[PDB]
């Protein structure tokens, strides 16, 4: 049902800011060129990029590629997973390895500070569906959830 | 066998040039070849048997005078059916158009017990009917 | 941009070009050209006019449906100016006649009606204004035609000061008063010549290339405010481009000379017609004047227009002269700068 | 103009892949250990052909495939790209 | 601001939960003057003088192939080992749990429905908190 | 085999390539013919070039069999225009007079719309 | 019923009307904006409530095979009217 | 019977089977498959190869002679290897019969034209080449016949669109009638009209 939030607050023109600091419409040629303008002048540590919650891959390998071509590593989201350690190093230490489909062939399942039905509903869906069938053990530490 | 005498051609099928379809749709299309999904609204299966093959959707803009939907895609519309995977896709290559192939989804066959509705010690026990 | 004027399409028929023009004289030579142009990649076309609605159906196939819009307008009713602007985000101004009138003389169509419809399209936040002025435009001229042109040119950069103002050199195409007018004067026997058509450099433009001119100054954010010339490739003499003229229409060429003084009784005579002259005064005190070369104005490549050569175009306006192997024998340029 | 950052690709079952798995196993701890802010970025693939992708200042890149590659000969690899920069 | 794509108005990939990848398809182009997302990057390196290496999306989708090479084998999920060697390097340095209870930020139906722009931005989802807060009435 | 194929004209290139030829003179020799009898504003160089054009867009078949059909499809096209079947608007229709200039690098194309 | 934009275009009864900025409202100069006056809102509310002495009512909409395909209305809430689907006809139960 | 049912003709079923069998039996060569309809139609489905004796058989066999050619024509079936069926309908005033003989080709295979044996071929075959792009052999005079001169493509393969790839207007600036690529003020609305649950049983096919 929130698909209807497509259909306001949208951005629809490039705008930049005019002497009097407020943002206005302008076209595509003038709001890169002034982009383009400031990204020659800065290298290193002074670019920085951070990515939202519904960015595609195709985006963040762009802007990774552009910022890695003025030597800017500083690619950052803003959902923190901590680096200590492997860190993002492998995969495995920040997926869901057992797989969704895995949940309805487990026989005791720990939750640690989640709530897994408001975070992945479906999920939690999958939880209940082998609770039902399969008997399944559910443990929860964290806050008590229903 | 035949009286008329072949000839023999290794060359992989490719009929682009003799199709008539302008340049910029055959190269810059890219062509999906799937099963369709199942309309959720509905239990009926029957739409599900066939593979299809559709192309990417382009802009649709409205029309100045009446709010219409236009379009500058020839190919908008264009759905073709075919019987297998493997018939869409040497129908798609002789075309020379770029494709994606999805696999078809079967649903899993279910264990299906009318007498676990009454279990004496499960969780499957309903609570009404 | 407000949301019914971002482009949309690929420049077609039924395209969004998101322009809204208004043009003033689009039932002449150079308005039909411009119409079509902006027809074509769908904008939408005010058209005003002053003629019978008969005379503007060549333009109605122009647009897809309700793209083009007519209205009657009066050159000195500007409530009627002000109707056919205030929806606009560009205006045009192609007015003009070759002749005077009795209702109208050259500084009617050349300096009060486009002072009129610059100063109502300011006030009505008409965004874009392009002026058609002439390149030999001087008020030390002899023609009255090219006198209020200049007037007219600096009225309009007052009153506008954003304006876009074209100068065009003599204009050739299928409906053209240059070309077409010199296969006429073959109608008669006689071919005068002020001098020999000597002492008289031209430097004719392409109609479609100063149609292309107008339509890219549109869309060219740097165009604004300043002043251009359209001028042709090629500078030619005046006897040599008759000459050539006869030449393609596979005419027989008899020039002798005149001077002023009886020149200017031959277009007095023609004056008289209640109609459009064959030919007047100032016409030939216009067709005498040679070409300004103004150097420190843009032109059509600036513009990213290349100039068309007329011997690549001579064939199709004068085709239909001809009285029924293709040697032409292009005529001689003057040596380019 | 240093080295910014290491990419190993890899399957996790064909033999090709066999001995960049056993450095894995053996030595990428330690690697991690001496190379403490150095991203090393594993990802495995099935029936991918391994390599060894080096990322340098302003975004130049070089590969290096690692093909039925001994753990020892994975090891060489690395160590001309942590010394040898481009 | 320079206006990109919504996810129904891109063809883009998506890794979700599992490492699966998956991608979306055009529905409706983006509106008014927005752009593909990667088209507005790729356009503004031609503008800098920093070209980037492609100009379809098959291309810059042949790039995320060379960065981790799962990205692109779209519906299938690939599984990641090394645990022990993960466990291992967690292992040394010790950090100290903080005293404060896990709390997850939702507790209640009431934070599920905003929790990003678009949902943020339904009225839908504006009557439903407000369902359930206020009540039917 | 699936490859022993029922030919058109030609068992092989070399058979079809002569084919090509032979059509590629008798368009070459039709040009002067079709500028002077349509009455076109087009030279005979720029007709020549035109025919020339649109034989190197297919340069790259190696299948006898569809080379064939360009060759038919080509005679049919001659033959149109020689008998004078097509009218001046569709000798005309080769050269696009009428269409824009489309953008063919990346930016171009970015500023204008969505399409690759 | 029909109001008019702070710009004096009227509002159609589906509430359209072109902004101050809209260039489209061109196509009206010398003619006119088309819009029916007899808002359908307004006048099915006119309409009295039918009081009827049952649970169930059903409406056609007049005119038998002239009107709509019957239907069967509950009455049985008695903080609103039973409204018809098809016609916007409304009943109340009468006592009960 | 059911007022409302088509009645069934079973006498014409078993006449139009046995002569069905009967063609077989007597040109092996090339008859592939024969079949009979409900509504009681004889379909011969044969080799490309064998369109010349085939027709030359039926039209001239004395217990056949279907002098008429009814009607011929193509239909485009995309799953198939060879996309084109190319169909025959015949009449035999004589045994007041008709009779349909169906063959197949792919985008680069010829035909034999069947002009030899009916006359009334010569059209119906450059209406298929026109619409379909089969192309006919030793056909007199093989050209385009319902499209316009110089239009590309074939309009009646079901890959090619409905609105085509180009229009035409007249353009002032050229005084000449222009093509253009097609741009529809409105785009016509497809709609998906099959019922997700299955119509007829009798014609299942195997999972
Ligand atoms: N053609 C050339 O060689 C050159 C032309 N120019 C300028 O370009 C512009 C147009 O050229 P062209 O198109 O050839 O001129 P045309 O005479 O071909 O068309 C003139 C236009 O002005 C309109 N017009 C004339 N007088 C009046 C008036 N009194 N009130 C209202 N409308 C009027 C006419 O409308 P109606 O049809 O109602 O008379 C017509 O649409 C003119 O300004 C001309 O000076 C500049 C340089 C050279
Ligand atoms: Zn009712």
């Amino acid at each position: 049902f929130a698909y209807d939030g497509l259909k306001r607050q949208r951005l629809t023109e490039p705008m930049v800011r005019n002497e009097k600091g407020l943002l206005t419409h302008t076209t595509w040629e003038d709001a890169l060129s002034r982009v383009a303008g400031m990204l020659q002048s800065f290298q290193g540590n002074d670019v920085a990029a951070i990515a939202g919650g519904l960015v595609d891959a195709e985006a963040l390998i762009a802007l990774k590629d552009l910022l890695n071509r003025v030597d800017s590593d500083t690619l950052c989201t803003e959902e923190v997973f901590p680096t200590a350690g492997a860190g993002t190093d492998l995969r495995s230490n920040y997926l869901l390895n057992t797989t969704i489909a895995g949940v309805e062939e487990a026989d005791v399942v720990l939750l640690v500070g989640t709530n897994p039905r408001f975070e992945a509903p479906l999920f939690n869906a999958r939880i209940r569906k082998s609770w039902l069938h399969n008997d399944l053990k559910v443990a929860l530490i964290g806050s008590p959830v229903d | 066998t035949r009286d008329t005498q072949l000839i023999t051609v290794d060359e992989k099928l490719d009929i682009t040039t003799i199709t008539g379809v302008p340049e910029e749709h055959i190269k810059t299309r890219k062509a999906r070849i799937f099963v369709p999904a199942r309309n959720n609204m509905q239990s009926g299966v029957n739409n599900t048997k066939k593979w299809k093959m559709e192309f990417d959707t382009r802009e649709r803009w409205e029309n100045p005078l009446m709010g219409w939907a236009s379009t500058a895609d020839p190919l908008s519309n264009l759905v073709l059916t075919f019987s297998t995977k493997e018939d869409a896709v040497a129908f798609a290559e002789k075309n020379g158009w770029s494709y994606d192939v999805e696999e078809r989804k079967v649903p899993k066959p279910k264990s299906k017990s009318y007498g676990a509705n009454f279990s004496w010690n499960k969780r499957t026990r309903v609570s009404t009917k | 941009l407000h949301h019914a004027v971002i482009p949309h399409g690929k420049g077609g028929r039924s395209s969004v070009s998101g322009i809204v023009a208004t043009v003033f004289g689009a039932t002449g030579f150079l308005g039909r050209y411009v119409v079509n142009h902006l027809g074509r990649m769908g904008s939408q076309v005010i058209v005003p006019h002053r003629c019978e609605p008969y005379d503007t159906m060549h333009l109605r196939p122009m647009g897809d449906l309700g793209q083009i819009i007519f209205m009657d307008w009066n050159g000195r009713d500007k409530d009627s100016i002000r109707r056919a602007v205030e929806h606009s985000s560009v205006v045009i101004n192609l007015v003009g006649r070759e002749w005077e009138t009795q209702n109208f003389d050259f500084e009617d169509v050349f300096v009060k009606i486009p002072q009129a419809i610059a100063q109502v399209s300011k006030e009505a936040g008409v965004e874009k204004f392009i002026h058609i002025s002439h390149l030999n435009a001087d008020i030390k001229s002899s023609s009255k035609y090219l006198r209020s042109k200049a007037v007219g040119e600096k009225e309009v950069r007052e009153t506008f000061p954003e304006a876009t103002i074209i100068k065009p050199a003599e204009i050739f195409g299928r409906e053209d008063r240059f070309l077409n007018y010199f296969a006429n004067i073959r109608w008669f026997g006689g071919v005068p010549l002020i001098s020999l058509g000597k002492k008289t450099v031209k430097q004719p433009v392409y109609i479609v290339d100063v149609t292309k001119g107008i339509i890219n100054a549109i869309k060219d954010p740097d165009a604004r405010g300043k002043t251009f010339a359209f001028v042709g490739p090629s500078r030619y003499l005046l006897f040599d481009l008759v000459q050539y003229v006869f030449a393609v229409a596979h005419r027989p060429f008899l020039p002798y000379p005149l001077p002023h003084f009886a020149y200017r009784w031959i277009g007095r005579l023609f004056e008289i017609s209640p109609f459009e002259p064959w030919t007047t005064r100032d016409k030939v005190e216009r067709i005498h004047t040679t070409d300004k070369i103004l150097p420190h104005l843009p032109g059509l490549e600036d513009l990213g227009v290349e100039a068309t050569p007329l011997e690549l175009k001579a064939i199709e306006v004068l085709r239909r002269h001809r009285t029924y192997i293709e040697d032409v024998q292009p005529a001689k340029t003057i040596p380019t700068s | 103009l240093g080295l910014r950052e290491i990419r190993i690709h890899l399957c996790q079952r064909s033999p090709g892949s066999q001995g960049v798995r056993d450095f894995i196993e053996k030595r990428y701890v330690e690697l991690k250990k001496a190379n403490p802010d150095l991203p090393i970025l594993i990802r495995e693939c099935s029936d991918v052909q391994p390599k060894l992708w080096a990322r340098y200042a302003f975004g130049q890149e070089k590969n290096v495939s690692l093909n039925n590659f001994s753990a020892d000969q994975v090891t060489r690899a690395l160590e001309n790209v942590l010394s040898s920069k481009a | 601001i320079l206006p990109g794509a919504a996810y129904t108005e891109k063809s883009a990939t998506y890794v979700n939960t599992e490492g699966r990848a998956q991608q979306t398809k055009v529905a409706v182009t983006p509106p008014g003057l927005a752009r593909e997302d990667w088209k507005i990057i790729r356009a503004l390196s031609e503008i800098a003088g920093m070209t980037l290496p492609y100009d379809t999306l098959d291309q810059v989708r042949n790039r995320l192939e060379e960065v981790s090479p799962n990205l692109v084998r779209y519906d299938d999920v690939e599984g990641a080992n090394y645990f022990q060697q993960a466990s291992e390097l967690s292992k040394l340095v010790n950090q100290q749990l903080l005293a404060d209870p896990l709390v997850p930020p939702q507790l209640t139906i009431k934070d599920f429905y905003m929790t990003d722009s678009i949902s943020r931005a339904s009225q839908t989802m504006a009557k439903c908190v407000k369902a359930v807060t206020e009540g039917a009435h | 085999a699936s490859t022993s194929v029922k030919p058109i004209f030609s068992r092989d290139m070399n058979e079809a390539k002569r084919r090509v030829r032979e059509l590629y003179r008798a368009w070459y020799r039709e040009v002067p013919n079709t500028v002077h009898l349509f009455q076109l504003d087009i030279s005979v160089k720029q007709g020549r070039d035109k025919v020339r054009e649109m034989f190197k867009k297919n340069a790259h078949i190696t299948d006898p069999r569809v080379v064939d059909l360009l060759v038919i499809k080509g005679k049919m096209e001659l033959e149109e225009t020689i008998k004078v079947w097509k009218q001046r608007t569709h000798v005309m229709r080769f050269f696009h007079e009428t269409e824009a200039p489309r953008p063919k690098d990346f930016l171009s194309k970015f500023y204008v719309g969505h399409d690759p | 019923g029909v109001r008019t934009s702070p710009t004096g275009e009227k509002v159609t009864h589906t509430g359209q009307v072109y902004d101050d900025g809209d260039y489209r409202k061109v196509r009206f100069v010398g003619r006119q904006k088309e819009v029916n006056e007899n808002f359908a809102i307004d006048l099915i509310a006119e309409q009295p409530v039918s009081q009827v002495g049952s649970r169930v009512i059903s409406c056609d909409g007049g005119g038998g095979a002239l009107g709509h395909p019957r239907v069967y209305i509950n009455l049985d809430k008695e903080t609103k009217t039973g409204t018809c689907g098809y016609c916007g006809l409304q009943f109340r139960q009468q006592h009960h | 019977t059911r007022p409302t049912v088509r009645p069934r003709n079973d006498v014409a079923h078993k006449q139009l089977s046995a002569f069905g069998e009967y063609v077989a039996e007597i040109l092996p060569k090339y008859v592939q498959q024969v079949q009979v309809s409900c509504f009681n139609e004889l379909e011969i489905c044969i080799h490309p190869d064998g369109v010349i004796p085939v027709l030359t058989f039926l039209r001239d066999h004395s217990n056949a002679q279907f002098k008429s050619l009814a009607d011929l024509t193509a239909v485009d079936i995309p799953t198939r290897q060879n996309r084109f069926e190319i169909v025959y309908n015949l009449l035999s005033l004589r045994f007041n019969s008709r009779i349909r003989v169906k063959t197949y080709t792919d985008e680069l295979t010829p035909i034999e034209s069947s002009v030899p044996v009916y006359k009334a071929a010569n059209w119906y075959e450059r209406e298929i080449w026109d619409m379909f792009g089969v192309f006919f052999a030793n056909h007199p005079d093989l050209r385009r016949i319902l499209t316009d001169y110089g239009f590309e493509g074939h309009p009646f393969r079901k890959d090619f669109p409905l609105s085509g790839y180009v229009e035409l207007r007249y353009d002032d600036e050229v005084k000449r009638v222009v093509a253009e690529p097609v741009e529809l003020a409105q785009e016509f609305r497809k709609f998906d009209l099959n019922s997700p649950w299955e119509a007829f049983p009798a014609y299942r096919q195997p999972p």
